[PDB]
């Protein structure tokens, strides 16, 4: 299935069928985070998806083609995390992102804590454009999880 | 073998639950893509 939208990344190698992450299908390219697939190939029905580009530091990987997601957080408006937890239905969660302040610039961050099956969930702007992926971040002194809004180029 | 299955559309829902606060953190990113607090 090459139908644009968000997908679950499942594996039938552990116990039963486990959900290891989430991905986005857009312009015939599947986008997810590196730590989810570790560059491994993906099966979509009878067809096979081969890795095309990846970067461990960015924790991103694309299949079937180059990174296609270009939207970025405007730094002001609220966003929606389309969280796809394993075994549960996709739910849109609205929030105002924080900021990751690094030596190479600032990156948006969302203070939403979700299970391990959720890495790769897309983060959307008001116009439905994917501005990043959820699943790579930090836990702060209180124990709350804060994920960076990881977007490619 | 890993495989993918569709989960839904990428669309903004007008009446979505709003939660999560908005922290500003100083972080560092290592070569292995891991984030770390700097202060």
């Amino acid at each position: 299935e090459t139908t644009d939208g968000v997908y679950r990344v499942m594996t039938r190698r552990l116990l039963g069928s486990t959900q290891v992450g989430v991905g986005v299908m857009q312009e015939g390219v599947f986008h997810t985070m590196w730590h989810v697939t570790k560059g491994a190939a993906l099966r979509s029905g009878e067809g096979r998806l081969d890795p095309y580009w990846g970067d461990v530091k960015q924790d991103l990987v694309s299949y079937c083609g180059p990174w296609k997601l270009d939207a970025a957080w405007d730094g002001l408006s609220e966003v929606q995390l389309l969280a796809v937890p394993p075994g549960e239905r996709a739910k849109n969660i609205q929030t105002l992102p924080g900021i990751f302040k690094t030596k190479d610039g600032d990156i948006g961050a969302v203070a939403l804590d979700y299970p391990a099956g959720t890495s790769g969930s897309p983060i959307l702007d008001k116009c439905g454009r994917v501005i990043g992926l959820y699943g790579n971040g930090v836990v702060i002194k209180n124990g709350s999880y804060v994920s960076a809004i990881t977007q490619g180029k | 073998d890993m495989y993918i299955e569709r989960a839904g559309d990428i669309t903004w829902e007008k009446d979505a639950e709003v939660t999560g606060n908005s922290p500003r953190l100083d972080v560092a990113l290592d070569e292995s893509g891991d984030f770390s607090l700097v202060e």
